[PDB]
């Protein structure tokens, strides 16, 4: 796991990567290496990179959610699909990649595109109804309400 | 030590004897010198010395076949490059200028009043010449007006430039009119300075003529030693060995009216005479590592910005840095630039 500090604070998020390597003289795989280069090192293809998610226990979100006014204020005022909006075009970009490569192998190594293309699709499509229902109900708790 | 001995050799060569070397040999010996001048390893010293020799031997005129060291500067440019014979090519060319500045004002001189004397003055250049103004003097009343008279070919002609005469490395020639016969001597401008103080009167102390020249003390004894020893100047006490005598500002020098040197040339203007390393490497890793892939003109200027501050290294140090850093396999060249650093540890 490697940080950044400065960006961190620089930038208001935290900057964080896990990394796994590649046996000694095993598995070399065959625009995107000019920026691979300049952003990772010389050895782009000698390691990877894992998907970094995070979680917090019960307690944890009790407490958390009850220490500051800020963070329930913030969860009626959150408006998703707009602060994310780029990830999800993203998203469904590179689903359309997806779809695409699965049409091309079921046409005819042995992963089942198909199917985790569809898996990706139901993931973003339940964060958009999610953001659709945390609007549905911020209307109806503010908008409703005294004629 | 043998790169300096190389380079006295290379001295002989060019500078001049009694005997001229024929221009077939000349280029025939000089090509032997580059046989050998690659098989250096070490470069950049050869320049060190050689500038400083050749700036002699080009200020005082004493250079010999001047062709010669066009083709030598040029043999040397193909060799290592440009960059290793930037300042040389300044040199030179300062020379060739100069030498047609003096053909116009020469012509200048004719169609306004005439000066007195014969007057040639090698421009030069500033920042690229060991050459500096280092010691005081009083110019003389006798060579003041031609001195204005250039200055202003040189306002009409050049704008914006200002001279910054050398007192120390001109010469001149003297006559005379008072001794048994008419002479014509060769001395610098110092020494032209104190021969002409005594033109009004006989006998002066030293202080008398530290005051009246402005000559700092080292310079101005070196000078009256060398002028005694021409037997210019008698002191009181003949018997007294010159070079013994201590020489204190009370002694009322007076010139030899009774000279009667047999030559008529005499010639009394004779010559006389890692732990930032280390940093620089340190400065650069660092940079490397920060900025994974790099420019080797961005690489200069983050090294100058993050460590330059402190001591002011010189360039060529940085990139003799880099190059042994590249030996250390600490950092690579990438293909399809030629200037381009990846940081591989």
């Amino acid at each position: 796991v490697v940080i950044d500090p400065t960006r961190t604070i620089s930038a208001g998020k935290v900057n964080l990567g896990a990394f796994r390597t590649y046996p000694k003289g095993y598995k070399p795989p065959d625009t995107i290496p000019l920026n691979k280069i300049e952003d990772f090192g010389v050895h782009c293809k000698q390691y990877y990179a894992l998907e970094v998610s995070y979680f917090k226990s019960s307690l944890d979100r009790k407490l958390l959610e009850l220490l500051w006014n800020k963070y329930w204020v913030n969860t009626l005022s959150s408006s998703s699909l707009l602060t994310n909006a780029d990830y999800t075009t993203g998203q469904v970009f590179d689903l359309s990649e997806k779809l695409e490569q699965s049409e091309a192998q079921l046409g005819r190594k042995s992963e089942d595109k198909l199917a985790k293309a569809t898996r990706d699709s139901c993931k973003t499509t339940i964060e958009a109804i999610h953001g659709l229902m945390s609007q549905v109900i911020k209307d109806k708790l503010f908008n409703q309400i005294n004629i | 030590k043998s790169p300096e001995l190389l380079a006295r050799y290379c001295d002989s060569l060019l500078k001049k004897s009694s005997k001229n070397p024929e221009e077939a040999e000349l280029e025939d010996t000089l090509n032997q010198v580059m046989v050998v001048f690659k098989y250096i390893e070490d470069k950049d010293v050869f320049q060190k010395f050689y500038a400083k020799m050749l700036a002699k031997r080009l200020v005082h005129q004493n250079s010999a076949s001047d062709d010669a060291e066009a083709s030598m500067i040029s043999k040397l440019k193909q060799a290592c490059g440009f960059e290793y014979t930037s300042k040389l090519q300044r040199m030179f060319q300062d020379i060739g200028v100069s030498k047609d500045l003096n053909e116009q004002f020469k012509k200048h001189l004719t169609n306004s009043e005439p000066l007195d004397l014969d007057f040639s003055i090698q421009v030069l250049s500033s920042g690229s010449w060991p050459f500096q103004q280092s010691c005081t003097f009083a110019l003389p009343s006798e060579l003041e007006r031609s001195y204005q008279r250039f200055t202003a070919f040189y306002a009409s002609r050049h704008s914006g430039r200002k001279l910054t005469w050398l007192y120390q490395l001109s010469k001149g020639e003297l006559v005379t009119n008072c001794f048994k016969n008419r002479y014509t001597l060769q001395a610098s401008t110092f020494q032209m300075a104190i021969l002409l103080q005594y033109n009004t009167e006989d006998a002066y102390t030293v202080q008398q003529l530290t005051d009246s020249t402005q000559i700092k003390m080292d310079i101005l004894a070196q000078v009256l030693q060398i002028l005694l020893k021409s037997k210019l100047l008698v002191l009181e006490d003949e018997n007294a060995n010159v070079d013994e005598v201590e020489l204190k500002p009370d002694t009322l020098i007076k010139l030899y009216l009774g000279y009667k040197n047999k030559k008529l040339r005499v010639n009394i203007n004779v010559p006389m005479k890692e732990d930032r390393k280390l940093l620089i490497q340190a400065a650069i890793v660092r940079i490397m590592k920060m900025r994974k892939v790099l420019k080797h003109q961005q690489l200069l200027g983050e090294v100058l910005t993050q460590l330059s501050s402190r001591f002011k290294p010189r360039v060529p140090v940085i990139k003799k840095c880099i190059d042994i850093l590249i030996e250390k396999e600490y950092l690579e060249r990438v293909d399809g630039e030629k200037d381009t650093y990846s940081y591989l540890a």
